[PDB]
């Protein structure tokens, strides 16, 4: 089986700059005077889209800012200039030998200025309480880069159990990420404590961003 | 237009078998190979095999022989893929994809058309409807939320005011805990508009036949 | 011109020492019931040419040219009998079954017409076997350029292989590369669509879609598919290589789905009144046309005025049953743009044969080697016509080894506001020569697509 | 003479026994075909018509006490065949162009090109033609060819089968070599229509003659790396392509033949043939015509001269037998239509009843009889409802080994029987 190694695995390119993705085949994918290396774009939650066939043929309806080159065992996909809607995973595929194989993919991230998150905190709803559960939710919205750290603090002490975290994929419009942190407690555990603190640590601030409520209010 | 319409998401018990369909329209069904592709979350794309709908000839990646079975029904222009003796490792998204035109061989064909994908969840766990809780909190903008808790299996859809509110919406990918999923959505609107103009979180969970609309009321 | 006074009122038969057979589309099907004004007019041009040759005492001196014209109905069944009748023995009125027709004197020495390429494919090899020269004034398929396949075919208009080169050159000039081609489904439109496509492929032009408009059948279901494929390819250059009658049905439907874009017209409808007279035709956008580049016959209209008066005077005494009700009112037949701009082709066809006969009979201006004993075999006439050169009016006409003429095209455009045709360039040899600044683009902001 | 047989009703027979390349001519006269290149399988078909008539004349149930006769012709040139045609249509060695004749029907011609030249003349008076070989798709149109029928299928069906073969395997680049005539150009148009919406890509095509620079053709095919070559063309052109392929060191191709040459007897036994690769094809299944072998051993105006004595009976018998049943069925369809037009019973026919050719035509259209356990019928278009296709392979013994079937009302191939060169 032909192995496809894509590089780099992960890439951030600013709006309007040039993105270069490579694919190396363990064996030649040349035959019939052609190179059967193809490039696909996959947006989150969507089917892949064919960008380029046979190493350098742009498919109908694909912008000319995408292009491909190479032969035999070395291939490049180029995106120039990179636009906001171009974040995706990019796969190379060879169809020279059975079985068809795909490369591991390359994640293209739109690079932008660092942005601190807009943080919101929400105590459990009275409706969730009637069920005996108590989820405290924290939104950390529109930040860059993706790396962030969220601490939960109850009455001054850190809390690790019950925290569930989830990132969105990058935003088309403003190239940011968002994240929600959910602390799921029992109702009783929620009533044993007064103040609840969501703490965000990010490369934009030297000190954490903190949102708190007291259960009193 | 060429459309590949796959069947909806499936929850299947381990050890069981299931069949995925792919209904083709907009072209001559027997003119082109139908391919199938596996994508496991943490996404590598893997070719399972293809079928020639004209004569039913099949070709499989070795590891899928005896695991997948490709068939077609020409009377209805549908390609099928049966998965057998299912394990948690068969949990993935499965795509049908039609070969293009221009390759010298059926082997060398690339994939120009894809179906929308079929999620397959292999689990003994049972179908549970979600509980939908409202998240209410000044400031210029205000953020509201919607917690979608304790459901199974995937997926759920969340919209806000039936799609009226599109901008300033974040729907976060669900998280699996004790065989139950939880997700949240946030929306950000002008303070001027809320609480005066109603903001409602719409949640659907097809698996359990569940529609819910939660009004985000203040406190 | 006083020789006008001597002309006879006989439209489709003229007695004479040597006769030309004529084949025109004078009455078609809507049973050949439907008069074709252009076909009649083109027949009038042959009438005029023959009268004029006979009035010229230095061309075929003392030898009278006559003819017999028949309706083709653009139909196989109809045309076969006239063509066979041209081949009957001049003195018998019958066609003998022979193996060798070398000493056999056919009633006609040459044939003028037919108009249609579909029609030439019906009779061409028949006439070819007798080596009877046929000069077509309207049949443009490149199929007839093979003299091993069509041994006696000539034409006074160019092969469509040149017209599509003209068409693909224009499209390259306007940097259009995604186009759709529509043809009528029969010899002309089929050959033209194929020829266009091999040339467009060869000249780096992508053909998005090919379609054929039925000429039997009901075309409307085929037409709606075509228009669909056009709309969904989102192309806005459409080449329509079609006969009038199906193109009308085509554009009828284009209108009712208000599509617009650039339309390229083959010579067969580039100047058709029936197309341009359609309601809301000016909706469709820009129409660019190619037509044979011809002289005007300045005498055609005066001639017809006098003829139609003489005919009216003789109206109380068959290609066209109702033509004996013709009148000086009906002079509009020849003054129609279709007839006027193609008339020279009929005329040159007849003169070409006349001059060839002159040479064959070793005429000078005073006499010919001719008498009542003279037997004219069409195959001896053919030898003279092979690669023939003749000045006709102000044209230097030359036939090549293929029977094709040194006649090029005038590129034209339809101007909707005064319902007219503007000249925007030309095609001579393989040189397309147009002036972009002369084009009116029928678009939102009046620029080019 | 072989070409003429006296009888109560005459059938025309249009055949081309000799071949000649098209060439300039300066006199309006018939070609002396007898001095040109003899074509053995065509002569065999010529005999098949003579045999069928003799068989019917031997019959007391089909046209009882009514003899069938023929006027037959060897028209090596479509352009020069009109004297023979004139003879069939003449009313007393004359033709009167304006009337509503010698023969009641005609069998032939063999090629679309012959047919297109002469058919209008026959159509005009609804003179029936029953062609044993003309496969141009345009003849399916009754408005164009109202008295035309045939006993071979249209090019569309044969093209369909050929596309079936291609889709059964893994190659999708294709070269279509086709004869530079109406038959070839029609196959091209049908081939294109069928594969437009499909994985199959026409990567090269060319109209070909015996004159074609085949070195350049094959250089172009190799440069494009095309492995599959469809040669859609008659005997003379197919041998041109393939003999040139052997001579110009073409190797490792997959050749695909239509039924006009998949049963060719010359090419399989040719020196070097195994080197050009593998020849597959669509073929007419060999139909046994009981009694024909004996008949051959017994049998051995312009264009009625064979000049082919010193002919080997075994060469003739073993020649390409394709279009045998079509000829056989064409003659029988006509005899049955006469039988039924005359309202013959099992025992007798009325006689000296005069039969205008057009009267034959409605009985021809309604044809419905069995013949060698096949059912002879025509559809609305005058195309045949009988006959099937084999898929064959040329094996290392020089035989067209059957490896599969195509039946027009819905292809199977045993792929293991095919050895690949
Ligand atoms: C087809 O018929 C033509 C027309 O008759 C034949 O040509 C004529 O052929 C004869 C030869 O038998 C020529 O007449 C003879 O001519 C020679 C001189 O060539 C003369 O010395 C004899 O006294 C006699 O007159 C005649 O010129 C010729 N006409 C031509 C050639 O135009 C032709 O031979 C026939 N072809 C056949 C039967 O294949
Ligand atoms: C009509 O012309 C004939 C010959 O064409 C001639 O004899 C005669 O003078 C003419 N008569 C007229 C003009 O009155
Ligand atoms: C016609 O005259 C020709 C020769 O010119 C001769 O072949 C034939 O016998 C004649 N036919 C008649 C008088 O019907
Ligand atoms: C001639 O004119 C009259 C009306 O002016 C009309 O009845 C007749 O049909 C016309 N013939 C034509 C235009 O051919
Ligand atoms: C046509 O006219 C030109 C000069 O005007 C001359 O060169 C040519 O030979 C003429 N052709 C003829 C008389 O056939
Ligand atoms: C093109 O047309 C315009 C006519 O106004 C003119 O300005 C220009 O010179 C023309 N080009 C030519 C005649 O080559
Ligand atoms: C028979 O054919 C040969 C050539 O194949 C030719 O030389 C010979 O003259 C012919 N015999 C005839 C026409 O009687
Ligand atoms: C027809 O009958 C004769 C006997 O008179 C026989 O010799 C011949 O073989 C038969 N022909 C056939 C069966 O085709
Ligand atoms: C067969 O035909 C002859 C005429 O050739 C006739 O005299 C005889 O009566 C016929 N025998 C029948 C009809 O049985
Ligand atoms: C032609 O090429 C083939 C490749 O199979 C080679 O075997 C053969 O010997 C060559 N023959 C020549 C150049 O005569
Ligand atoms: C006539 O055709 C029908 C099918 O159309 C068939 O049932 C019948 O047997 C045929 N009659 C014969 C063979 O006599
Ligand atoms: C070729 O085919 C023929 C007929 O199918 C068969 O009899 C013969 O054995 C074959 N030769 C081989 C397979 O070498
Ligand atoms: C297919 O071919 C193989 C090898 O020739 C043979 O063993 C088998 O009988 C065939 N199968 C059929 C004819 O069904
Ligand atoms: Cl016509
Ligand atoms: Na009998
Ligand atoms: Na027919």
């Amino acid at each position: 089986d032909i192995v496809l190694t894509q590089s780099p695995a992960s890439l951030a390119v600013s709006l309007g700059q040039r993105a270069t993705i490579s694919c190396r085949a363990s064996e030649s994918v040349d035959s019939y005077g052609n190179s059967f290396m193809h490039w696909y774009q996959q947006k989150p939650g969507q089917p892949p889209i064919l960008l380029i066939s046979r190493a350098s043929n742009l498919e109908s309806g694909i912008p000319a800012r995408f292009s491909g080159s190479g032969s035999r065992t070395d291939f490049t996909l180029t995106i120039n200039p990179v636009e906001a809607d171009d974040f995706a995973t990019y796969y190379c595929q060879q169809t020279n030998e059975d079985p068809r194989t795909f490369g591991g993919g390359t994640k293209l991230e739109i690079k932008r200025a660092d942005a601190a998150p807009t943080v919101s905190i929400f105590p459990p709803s009275s409706e969730q309480l009637t069920s005996g559960g108590a989820s405290v939710v924290c939104f950390l919205n529109n930040f860059y880069p993706k790396d962030i750290n969220v601490k939960w603090k109850i009455d001054g002490s850190e809390r690790q159990n019950g925290v569930l975290n989830s990132w969105t994929d990058q935003d088309s419009k403003d190239s940011t990420y968002s994240m929600s942190s959910t602390l799921t407690l029992t109702k009783d555990e929620y009533e044993r404590h007064n103040s609840y603190t969501c703490e965000a640590t990010h490369k934009t601030s030297t000190s954490p961003i903190v949102k708190s409520f007291n259960r009193n209010e | 237009e060429v459309q590949l319409q796959q069947s909806g998401p499936e929850l299947v018990k381990p050890g069981a078998s299931m069949k995925i369909s792919c209904k083709a329209s907009g072209y001559s069904f027997t003119g082109y190979s139908m391919n199938w592709v596996k994508q496991s979350h943490g996404k590598n794309l893997e070719w399972i095999g293809l079928i020639n709908p004209y004569n039913g000839d099949t070709t499989y990646k070795q590891k899928f022989k005896g695991k997948a079975t490709l068939t077609v029904d020409r009377s209805s222009s549908t390609a099928y893929m049966e998965l057998l003796r299912l394990t948690s490792e068969d949990s993935a998204v499965y795509y049908c994809a039609r070969s293009g035109r221009g390759a010298p061989t059926t082997t060398t064909a690339w994939f120009t058309y894809w179906g929308q994908g079929t999620l397959v969840t292999v689990s003994a766990a049972k179908t549970t409807p979600p509980s939908v809780y409202p998240l209410a909190p000044t400031n210029s903008m205000v953020t509201l939320g919607c917690l979608v808790k304790g459901y199974f299996p995937e997926p759920v859809t969340v919209t806000w005011n039936s799609g009226s509110l599109s901008s300033g919406v974040h729907t976060f990918p669900a998280v699996l805990q004790s065989d139950l999923y939880t997700l949240s959505s946030s929306v950000t609107v002008p303070s001027s508009t809320w609480p005066s103009e109603t903001v409602t979180c719409n949640v659907a969970h097809p698996a359990s036949s569940t529609k819910v609309d939660k009004k985000i009321v203040p406190r | 011109p006083n020789w006008f006074n001597n002309i006879s009122t006989d439209l489709f038969s003229m007695p004479g020492d040597i006769k030309l057979g004529g084949l025109f589309p004078i009455k078609e099907q809507s049973s050949c019931d439907s008069l074709n004004k252009d076909g009649l007019g083109r027949a009038l041009v042959m009438k005029y040419a023959v009268e004029e040759i006979n009035a010229n005492s230095q061309l075929l001196p003392g030898v009278k040219l006559g003819y017999k014209i028949y309706n083709t109905c653009r139909h196989s069944a109809v045309i076969v009998r006239p063509a066979l009748s041209f081949l009957t023995e001049k003195s018998n009125g019958t066609l003998s079954v022979e193996c060798n027709y070398t000493d056999y004197e056919t009633d006609m020495v040459a044939v003028i017409g037919p108009q249609s390429s579909e029609m030439v494919t019906v009779i061409g090899k028949l006439l070819g076997f007798f080596l009877m020269p046929q000069i077509s004034f309207g049949a443009t398929s490149d199929k007839f350029s093979d003299s091993l396949v069509y041994p006696s075919f000539f034409r006074t208009v160019p092969s469509d292989i040149r017209q599509v080169d003209a068409m693909v050159q224009l499209i390259k000039k306007f940097n259009w590369n995604w186009v759709a081609v529509v043809g009528s489904e029969e010899e002309y439109g089929q050959q033209g669509v194929q020829q266009f496509s091999k040339k467009a492929e060869d000249m780096g032009v992508c053909v998005a879609y090919q379609g054929l408009i039925p000429i039997y059948d009901d075309p409307k279901p085929a037409i709606q598919t075509i228009i669909n494929n056009i709309q969904t390819t989102e192309v806005k250059v459409v080449v329509v290589f079609s006969l009038v009658s199906p193109a009308v049905s085509f554009f009828e439907e284009v209108i009712k789905k208000n599509l617009t874009g650039v339309w390229i017209a083959s010579s067969s409808w580039a100047i058709s009144d029936k197309v341009y007279s359609l309601p809301n035709i000016d909706s469709i956008g820009t129409v660019i046309g190619f037509i044979d580049e011809t002289e005007t016959l300045e005498l055609l209209s005066p001639f017809t005025e006098v003829l139609f008066k003489k005919i009216h005077e003789a109206s109380p005494t068959n290609p066209c049953p109702e033509c004996w009700s013709l009148s000086p009112a009906n002079v509009s037949l020849v003054k129609e743009e279709s007839v006027q701009r193609t008339a020279f082709s009929v005329y040159a066809a007849v003169y070409t044969v006349a001059h060839a006969l002159h040479k064959l009979l070793e005429c000078n201006s005073a006499a010919c080697k001719w008498s009542s004993s003279t037997r004219l075999y069409p195959w001896k006439l053919l030898e003279v016509l092979k690669e023939f050169s003749v000045n006709i009016s102000n044209t230097s006409l030359k036939f090549d080894q293929n029977g094709n003429p040194n006649i090029g095209y005038s590129v034209i455009q339809r101007i909707w506001e005064n319902q007219s045709l503007s000249s925007v360039g030309s095609y001579r040899s393989a040189n397309l020569s147009i002036n972009e600044t002369l084009f009116k683009w029928y678009t939102n902001n009046s620029e080019k697509p | 003479s072989e070409f003429h047989l006296r009888g109560d009703y005459l059938i025309g027979g249009l055949f081309n026994i000799h071949y000649v390349a098209a060439a300039n001519f300066q006199r309006p006269q018939a070609i002396d075909c007898s001095s040109k290149l003899f074509i053995l399988p065509n002569y065999r078909r010529f005999q098949m018509m003579r045999f069928s008539v003799e068989e019917i004349n031997n019959s007391s149930s089909l046209l009882p006490n009514v003899s069938l006769g023929y006027q037959m012709f060897d028209h090596c040139s479509d352009i020069h065949s009109f004297p023979g045609i004139f003879k069939l249509l003449s009313v007393n060695d004359l033709i009167r162009p304006w009337e509503d004749p010698n023969a009641i029907g005609v069998v032939g011609p063999f090629t679309s090109t012959h047919a297109l030249s002469i058919a209008p003349i026959f159509m005009t008076n609804l003179f029936p033609m029953v062609s044993y070989g003309c496969s141009g798709s345009v003849f399916s149109k009754e408005n164009l060819y109202p008295s035309f029928l045939r006993t071979v299928h249209s090019n569309k069906d044969v093209i369909n089968a050929i596309v079936g073969i291609i889709l059964n395997f893994n190659w999708r680049w294709v070269a279509f070599l086709y004869s530079d005539d109406d038959f070839g150009k029609d196959g091209l148009e049908q081939f294109k229509n069928k594969i437009e919406d499909s994985e199959i890509c026409l990567a090269f095509y060319k109209a070909i003659n015996v004159n074609t620079d085949y070195l350049q053709v094959f250089k172009q095919i190799e440069e494009q790396n095309i492995k599959v070559i469809v040669v859609f063309a008659p005997k003379v052109y197919a041998e041109a392509v393939v003999e040139s392929a052997v001579q110009l060191n073409v190797t490792n191709k997959v050749w695909i033949a239509d039924d006009g040459w998949s049963l060719n007897k010359k090419l399989p036994s040719m020196n070097g043939i195994q080197n050009i690769g593998t020849v597959l094809g669509v073929a007419q299944p060999v139909v046994t015509i009981p009694g024909f072998t004996d008949f051959i051993y017994s049998a051995i105006f312009c264009n009625q001269k064979c000049n082919c004595s010193n002919l080997s009976v075994k060469s003739l018998l073993n020649a390409d037998p394709s279009f045998s049943f079509p000829v056989y069925a064409a003659v029988y369809a006509i005899a049955h239509a006469l039988h039924n037009t005359l309202r013959c019973g099992s025992d007798r026919c009325p006689k000296n009843i005069t039969v205008h050719p057009h009267m034959i035509l409605e009985e021809l259209k309604k044809s419905n009889f069995t013949l060698l356990n096949q059912t002879v019928q025509f559809d609305e278009n005058g195309d045949p409802k009988f006959g099937s296709l084999s898929v064959v392979f040329w094996n290392s013994s020089g035989n067209a080994e059957e490896v599969g079937s195509y039946h027009f009302q819905s292809l199977s191939i045993n792929k293991t029987k095919i050895k690949w060169f």
